[PDB]
DNA sequence: ATATTGTGCAAAATGACAAAG
RNA sequence: CUAAGAGUAC
DNA sequence: CTTTGTCATTTTGCAGGTACTCTTATTCAATAT
């Protein structure tokens, strides 16, 4: 059943985040990805049986950070990386709120 | 002034059907519509054009071309808003998720 | 569109409404700090009504017979008479019920007096009425200086901002000052002892339900306030000389430069 | 069974920093440079090495891991490769940000036209957000002919100072269709200014002037709105009867290596510039299919190829249509009848629906019993389970599993087991006007085929008996059960913020009923006194 | 060198393990896992002091999960080695190539290039060693030597010594 | 800031150069800013001793260089677990390059080589070695050139090898 | 303030802006007949001083972006020469409460 | 943490607890109990996990603290022992 | 004989253009 | 499988 | 001589939410291996 928009506000107006979270993830596409602390990309060949984890170009395999994100959030950036788009996703804040 | 007109419009709206609405929703709208000096309309060209984060401004209308300005303009979203969240799969930090729970050691030495 | 417009406004632990950028759109909730789901309509009594006739329902007075009280209203009714400091706390009371009148004329010019507002008093002096059995015969027990000393205890309890300076405070008395007004309308020395006869019990269990109420009549913070309005206002929409309506609507969302009936009021 | 265990540590994204991608780093990222156009090799049966289904990018076959990453297509990303494209190109979506920053900056010298000693410079500088200050700055230096190699002093005009400044003319730069075309002043010259002349004067341009400007010196510089690597997206992203991508993508290639053989083997310019249009044309088209005044790129069977833009926008693009709202599992959907003898928070649940629908209950010494009967019954009789999932992860299916013997639970299994009475489930009404249009109710397992609900309850859903359909919603975890019963319960509703009063009623039957009972006339006998006592379920049985 | 710095790790707790023995737990967690280790970023890591009361903070419920995760801070004792830096140590192993210097918990390898032309290496000698015209280097044996090159691998630092400058060697 | 990438001056003590996290001024668990200190090899010991003392005294609750290989290994044993590989090389090298032995000692040297007012890898460093001249120390440590007066630097080491014992 | 009849010449609006800290306002006639502030639905406005605005940002942990905005030509900020960065107290009649008072940074 | 940490002494925040705190302590000890967490209370025979936690907040033994994020980053820590359940 | 290639708002932005200094 | 179209329910 | 405000064009992005069923169609034809 779709889960629309605002089926999604209703969620909201209600104050049921986890429920809301629970719907578009655990119920949905919920996908595990690799990044690196350095560049925010997805760029991450990481080999789970061997356990490595490396990011060429950066040159990086100890800055490296797993996410669960949307599947369709995943397909989303790199749909934008392929038109020329860096979505660099970042684990900790660099400014104050 | 122009506050003031605008609420006794809506009001005037609401209540030509005999509708009753509470002061404080329509009080919500106006002042968002005017909070930031002049009459901000609810359309692409108004409240989407705040600086207010590219990916719930995109989620709204105009997507691509917003991802593009971003882009170029490489502005940080620091996913404060919902629809970054909702994007992102996580907790927004609405609600329950205002919020963190965390726990107290002592307090639970202290039980037994 | 309103939904998208509202979607990210939220009340904070400091009880102001900001969005995703902190910026502020209310410095408290509603203007008054109050969930919706707690409001209630009740009557403004000081605002309406004459002069003589606000006189007769809240002025007292110990050392006339113009507007004295019944001795027999309450236990000490023959004692009061002829003092001077409690004259002194009628004569501060009415002064306030007076400015009160003259806040509330200012505030609604139109009158009206039936308003909503988070506490609903007459529902609590109906229950401590049946509660301790009030017969409407027997002399009072309370004591004017009981009255009025409780009275300005309970307004100095409704607290909707709990900061510790002065901008939270003042922004706290003016929270509560039309709640304050209803509850000096209400819970005034005359309407106590003569209209409702409370007893000392009966009295301070409605003040202690007034702080309750009061204090659970707060709005939460977290509560997504903007999407709650995006939703009242567009709920009706659906169910929809000058134009009106859906069309009238769209115009005012959407502020158009050009509409099609602009008309001008002059008085 | 999900997703096998990774030693990265787990944290959540807390900022999305954008930019574009530099040239360098597109080919640092890439793990293939793309070089073929065909996808299969000549057998067919794989993957051509260089093509656009390179096996480094990704396996498009279910039965080959990734030859980059040695994962399945369960877990394989896919990752990057670049085509290193002949000429640099426009990208398709920054082209007016492109002309108006070229027409910010001198063609010539590259250096930002007014500098801070032109007046309003100061004022327009002085802005803080990058989009205000590049308005201000381009409806100020937009009508700026000459690079003012020399310019009157800040301090009074009477001297003359020498900026950097080469005093080249600036021409008038418009747009026909994907490339710019600038008329200098007659001493009009028009002549198409190349991008690789603009690529070049944009690599002149200052950090200063630029940051100015409103770009970037970590994140995105102007010279990165030219295209140079094209990334390749992995299979994931175009799968396959290849994808309108990977055929837009062929195009490309083919363009790129007719261009790239063109000027190796040298031509006529006219065949060189028609070569890099057909080039430009299939890039821009591979990113937005719907220019405005340009023609479509059709695809094979004559209908518009679908480009990246294309699958982002719309209602059913992918932030609208798979971000904001996106299909769920544990739902259900039927026609819903009215049951007066339902409680007002409870709802009807079909047998078959709720021997569907599950939730996951984790082992307990407190319901290992019930747990353990529940799998007993298996999942073919109500109440019963479905699934049992065990701490490694591995699910069991109450199916087939009869055979291997009576399982034995432990403490921290999951047992996924059919949904119960008084499980917390979400009901909703579409279009779903407000919060009340979507509440939690208590299940009550009933043998028939429709949702039931009570009749007072309607009114918030605007739900009627004539036809309508409602949804149900399972909740998966503690937590979400929890804050369904006590936030979205529909008591916790039954007044409402929108005007301070409560939204459901007594109607129909009851409340024409109800005004029929209290008459003064009517009066009720003995027998009948003591049925209607009876019925009150509360009632403290004094008569 | 051996320093002292500030060092902070992300355990994660079960709901299993929220007992009155919590603190015990995170503790002994912090142990076992960085009491003997070694980083890239700041060399080895031997011992933490201050156990009488390590930072552990409040910790936080991770959302649909349940477990904690707690920051525990920490004052940590570390050997970080850095380029062209002087220091002794006691040879363990010599081949051909070079031979090996203990210093701390590193080993540190001095190629063959990097001895002066008058030490050649000795199979014969049982251990092999490294003999010159002076001194002779040997298993069990006290030497000076300058570190010149470092890289900074994780689980491995590897650095590179010699003795070429005036007074390196045998002390 | 959050520069992708990174350019950087490679690492070099005689640069003085020891890392941008390991600058002269680092931040505290407590917020505050302190000066980083570094340990020479006999005061890193005696703190080491100190800490390990410390945990077995909690568990409880809860010289030559013979005899102080063995105390510090039973010490050690009763005390951590495993995976002490590292720990024991670096204990035993420790008591073996131990310039001095006790508390006061070491002391004496942290203040004398505080008196100087020099860089905290620069006096660790003097410490930890025990060099005798002073063009010796000049040029085992190229930082100091140029910073410290050359009969000042060939006299504090004299004192320091008299300090020397066992 | 300079009040005149009907316009003013371009070239004159330039040098308006004299050497600091003089400011010079110009006002139309005919937009002063009527005292907009007097309108009941022009609620009461009080410029705030430094310190005041000082105190405001300190006990709402507020920044500048973060107040509610009045634009520098708005006729209530030209009728009380208010200036960029000088916040505004509004006192209204609110029928939630008797009293809301809102602060407005001229921008 | 230092300077973003609002002393106890000078907490400016309700102190009761509000309904989304209420619902998600009683979720998150809930999905504790669930995965076999010590029960800080004695059980009259309950077995709902959820009523568990119920029981647990009644008598104040639920062993979490809210940590109240304000807008501008700060926060105040709020014992759910200290924090009054009118609602 | 078969694969390969020849729509209607309505706001915003922009351009043309008679008056003004 | 994908896509397009048509009809339809509330 | 250049503004300057001003109209008249050009863009240009959008257009409720769920849900069900069925039907057709996937470049035609000419050329060369
Ligand atoms: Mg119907
Ligand atoms: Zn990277
Ligand atoms: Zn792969
Ligand atoms: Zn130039």
């Amino acid at each position: 059943l779709r889960f629309g928009e605002m089926e999604r506000d209703c969620m909201i107006a209600h104050g049921a985040a986890s429920f809301l979270k629970e719907r578009l993830m655990e119920a949905s596409d919920a996908f595990r990805v690799h990044i690196c602390g350095i560049c925010g990309l997805m760029t991450v060949i990481a080999k789970l049986n061997h356990n490595q984890f490396e990011c060429k170009g950066c040159d990086n395999k100890i800055d490296i950070y797993q996410i669960h994100i949307p599947y369709a959030a995943k397909l989303l950036f790199q749909e934008l990386m392929a038109m020329n788009i860096t979505p660099r996703l970042y684990t900790d804040r660099s400014r104050d709120f | 002034a122009g506050r003031a007109a605008l609420y006794k419009e809506v009001y005037n709206v609401i209540a030509s059907d005999g509708s009753y609405v509470n002061y404080r929703h329509m009080a919500l709208l106006v002042d968002v519509m005017t909070t930031q000096g002049g009459l901000t309309s609810v359309t692409r060209h108004g409240f989407n054009r705040s600086n207010t984060g590219a990916l719930m401004r995109c989620s709204f209308e105009e997507t691509v071309e917003i991802l593009f300005e971003a882009g170029a303009s490489a502005e940080l979203d620091d996913c404060r808003g919902v629809s970054e969240n909702v994007i992102l799969g996580q907790m927004a930090p609405i609600g329950t998720g205002a919020f963190d729970v965390m726990i107290d050691e002592e307090s639970l030495v202290k039980y037994m | 569109r309103l939904v998208k417009a509202l979607e990210d406004i939220m009340v904070h632990y400091d009880n102001t409404t900001r969005n995703s950028l902190g910026n502020v759109i209310q410095f408290i909730y509603g203007e008054d700090g109050m969930d919706a789901a707690h409001i209630e309509k009740q009557s403004l009594d000081t605002i309406g009504g004459s002069d003589a006739a606000f006189e007769k329902r809240y002025r007292v007075d110990l050392l006339n017979t113009d507007h004295t009280l019944d001795p027999s209203l309450l236990e000490s009714g023959s004692e009061i008479l002829g003092d001077l400091k409690l004259q002194v706390l009628l004569d501060e009371e009415y002064k306030q019920l007076v400015k009160d009148r003259k806040f509330l004329r200012e505030v609604f010019v139109d009158g009206e007096a039936n308003w909503p507002l988070p506490v609903n008093i007459r529902r609590i002096i109906q229950n401590a009425q049946q509660t301790f059995h009030i017969d409407h015969t027997k002399p009072s027990d309370l004591t004017i200086k009981d009255i009025v000393l409780g009275v300005k205890d309970l307004q100095e309890n409704l607290l909707v901002l709990r900061g510790k300076n002065e901008i939270i405070q003042n922004a706290q008395r003016d929270a509560v000052t039309l709640f304050c007004c209803l509850l000096r309308s209400r819970l005034a020395t005359r309407r106590v002892l003569q209209e409702y006869r409370l007893t000392k019990q009966a009295f301070d269990w409605v003040l202690s339900n007034i702080e309750a109420q009061f204090l659970r009549s707060v709005v939460h913070p977290g509560e997504m306030v903007g999407v709650l309005a995006a939703q009242s206002i567009g709920e009706p929409a659906t169910q929809m000389k000058v134009t009106s309506g859906v069309p009238r609507l769209k115009e005012i969302l959407n502020v158009a430069k050009n509409m099609k009936t602009p008309s001008l009021t002059v008085y | 069974v999900g997703q096998q265990y990774s030693s990265a540590p787990l944290r959540t994204v807390k900022e999305v920093q954008f930019g574009l991608f530099s040239p360098e780093e597109v080919r640092a990222i890439s793990v293939a440079k793309i070089r073929f156009p065909e996808t299969m090799d000549e057998t067919q049966t794989r993957a051509k090495i260089g093509g656009l289904n390179d096996p480094r990018l990704g396996s498009i076959d279910r039965n080959l891991k990734c030859q980059t990453c040695q994962e399945g297509m369960n877990e394989c990303p896919g990752h990057f490769g670049h085509i290193d494209l002949a000429k640099p190109v426009f990208h398709v979506g920054f082209i007016a940000k492109i002309k108006k920053v070229c027409e910010c900056v001198c063609m010539h010298c590259g250096k930002l036209l007014l500098d801070e000693h032109n007046e309003l410079m100061r004022q327009a500088l002085a802005i803080k957000d990058s989009k205000k200050r590049f308005a201000a700055i381009w409806t100020l230096c937009k009508t700026k002919m000459v690079c003012e190699t020399d310019v009157p002093s800040e301090d009074d005009p009477t001297q003359l100072v020498s900026r950097g400044g080469c005093g080249n003319t600036q021409p008038t730069i418009r747009k026909d269709g994907l490339k710019l075309v600038g008329s200098w002043k007659k001493d009009p010259e028009l002549r198409v200014l190349s991008t690789e002349e603009i690529l070049n004067i944009f690599k002149h341009i200052s950090v200063k002037d630029f940051t100015s400007l409103g770009f970037n010196e970590v994140f995105s510089r102007p010279e990165w709105m030219i295209l140079t690597c094209l990334p390749v997206p992995p299979p994931p992203v175009r799968p396959s009867g290849e994808d309108d991508l990977t055929f837009k993508l062929a195009d490309i290639l083919k363009a790129n290596i007719s261009l790239e053989t063109l000027e190796h083997n040298g031509a006529p310019h006219h065949a060189i510039e028609e070569a890099e249009s057909l080039l430009q044309f299939h890039v821009a088209t591979y990113m937005d299919n719907d220019i405005a005044g340009q023609p479509q790129a059709l695809q094979k069977s004559g209908r518009p190829v679908k480009s990246i833009r294309a699958r982002l926008k719309g209602k059913e693009g992918r932030i609208r249509g798979n971000l904001m709202g996106k299909r769920v599992d544990f739902s259900a959907r039927t026609v819903i009848s009215g049951d007066p003898n339902l409680e007002l928070d409870q709802v009807g649940v079909p047998k078959s629906i709720a021997k569907t629908l599950t939730y996951p209950e984790v082992v307990t010494p407190y319901n290992i019993d019930r747990l353990t009967q529940l799998v007993r019954n298996g999942p073919n009789e109500h109440p019963g389970a479905k699934y049992v999932i065990r701490d490694s992860g591995d699910r069991i299916d109450l199916r087939y599993s009869k055979r291997a013997g009576d399982i034995q639970l432990q403490y921290g299994w999951k047992v996924e087991r059919h949904i119960m009475d008084n499980d917390p489930v979400l009901f909703n009404r579409q279009p779903s006007l407000h919060k009340m249009s979507m509440m939690a109710h208590r299940v009550k397992v009933i043998p028939y085929s429709t949702f039931r609900l009570n009749l007072s309850v309607t009114s918030p859903y605007n739900a009627d008996f004539d036809g309508d359909e409602m949804n149900l919603h399972v909740p998966q975890s503690e937590e979400t059960r929890a804050e369904l019963s006590q936030l979205c319960a529909v008591p916790l509703q039954i007044v409402s913020p929108q005007s301070n009063k409560p939204c459901m009623g007594i109607v129909q039957d009851t409340l024409c009923g109800i005004r029929k009972l209290t008459l003064r006339d009517t009066f009720i006998e003995l027998d009948q006194v003591l049925n209607m006592l009876y019925w009150v379920p509360d009632w403290d049985g004094v008569i | 060198m051996f320093f002292i710095k500030d060092l902070s790790l992300n355990i994660t707790l079960h709901p299993s393990f929220f007992g009155p023995r919590m603190k015990q737990y995170l503790k002994t967690k912090l142990l076992e896992e960085v009491e003997g280790s070694c980083t890239g970023k700041f060399g080895y890591i031997l011992c933490v002091l201050d156990y009488d009361n390590i930072d552990i903070q409040r910790g936080r419920i991770l959302p649909t999960d349940g477990s904690a995760e707690f920051n525990v801070k920490y004052r940590a004792v570390v050997f970080k080695p850095f380029k062209g830096e002087v220091v002794d140590g006691t040879v363990v192993s010599c081949s051909q190539h070079g031979f090996e210097v203990q210093v701390g918990p590193m080993k540190v390898f001095v190629t063959k290039h990097l001895m002066p032309q008058d030490l050649t290496f000795n199979a014969g000698s049982n251990p092999p060693s490294y003999q010159s015209s002076e001194d002779v280097i040997t298993i069990k044996s006290r030497i000076r030597v300058k570190i010149e090159g470092c890289i900074s691998q994780v689980s491995s630092i590897h650095a590179i010594g010699s003795i070429k400058e005036d007074y390196l060697g045998a002390i | 800031r959050r520069r992708l990438k990174k350019v950087e001056e490679e690492e070099n003590a005689a640069t003085l150069q020891l890392g941008q996290e390991f600058q002269l001024k680092q931040i505290n668990h407590q917020g505050e800013e302190e000066e980083l200190i570094a340990l020479n090899l006999s005061e890193a010991r005696l703190v080491i001793k100190e800490a390990l003392v410390e945990r077995r005294r909690a568990f409880k609750r809860s010289e030559t260089r013979e005899k102080e290989l063995e105390s510090i290994d039973v010490l050690l044993e009763q005390t951590t677990g495993g995976n002490n590989k590292d720990l024991k090389n670096t204990m035993q090298y420790l008591t073996n390059f131990s310039r001095f032995r006790d508390q006061e000692t070491v002391g004496a040297v942290i203040q004398l080589l505080k008196s100087t007012g020099l860089h905290p890898f620069e006096v660790a460093q003097l410490g930890s070695l025990a060099c005798d001249t002073a063009d010796e120390a000049k040029t085992l440590i190229p930082s100091l050139n140029n910073k410290i007066s050359d009969d000042e630097l060939e006299r504090i080491l004299k004192e320091l090898s008299n300090l020397e014992t066992l | 303030i300079f009040v005149y009849q009907n316009n003013i010449t371009p070239s004159a609006m330039k040098l308006v802006p004299s050497i600091p800290p003089a400011t010079i306002e110009t006002f139309n006639e005919a937009a002063l007949v009527v005292n907009i502030t007097h309108h009941e639905l022009v609620p009461k406005h009080i410029r705030l001083s430094s310190d005041e605005k000082r105190e405001l940002l300190k006990r709402y942990r507020l920044k500048e972006s973060q107040l509610p905005r009045i634009q520098r030509a708005d006729p209530v900020a030209l009728y009380l020469g208010l200036k960029r960065g000088e916040v505004v107290k509004i006192i209204r009649k609110s029928e939630t409460s008797g009293r809301y008072a809102s602060y407005r940074i001229c921008m | 943490l230092k300077e973003k940490a609002i002393p106890k002494d000078q907490r400016a925040t309700t102190p009761y607890m509000t309904k989304y705190e209420r619902a998600r302590i009683l979720g998150t000890r809930a999905l504790q109990i669930s995965m076999n967490a010590p029960v800080f209370v004695d059980l009259e025979g309950e077995t709902d996990p959820l009523r568990i936690a119920m029981k647990e907040l009644a008598e104040k033994k639920i062993p979490l603290v809210i940590r109240r994020y304000l807008p501008d980053g700060s926060f105040e820590d709020w014992s759910v022992e200290e924090l009054i359940v009118d609602l």
